[PDB]
């Protein structure tokens, strides 16, 4: 089952500053008062 | 001409030579993560201490 929609509002992409977040675990490993 | 499709079909015949018989080949890619394990072998387990 296919819908066209034909009422979207045409606006160029805005943009905006990503700061510090993205950040995520890189492995399960555990570690405590590390700098790695 | 100029345009060969990519499939292509087996031959492969109960008289035809060693290297031409169809072999099954199977791979298996043995992957390693901090995560618990859930594929250990048949050894057994005891008691901690």
């Amino acid at each position: 089952q296919c819908v066209n929609l034909t009422t979207r509002t045409q606006l160029p992409p805005a943009y905006t500053n990503s700061f510090t977040r993205g950040v995520y675990y890189p492995d399960k490993v555990f570690r405590s008062s590390v700098l790695h | 001409f100029n345009c060969y499709f990519p499939l292509r079909s087996y031959s492969f015949r109960p008289t035809y030579g060693v290297g031409h018989q169809p072999y099954r080949v199977v791979v298996l890619s043995f992957e390693l993560l901090h995560a618990p394990a859930t594929v250990c072998g048949p050894k057994k387990s005891t008691n901690l201490v």
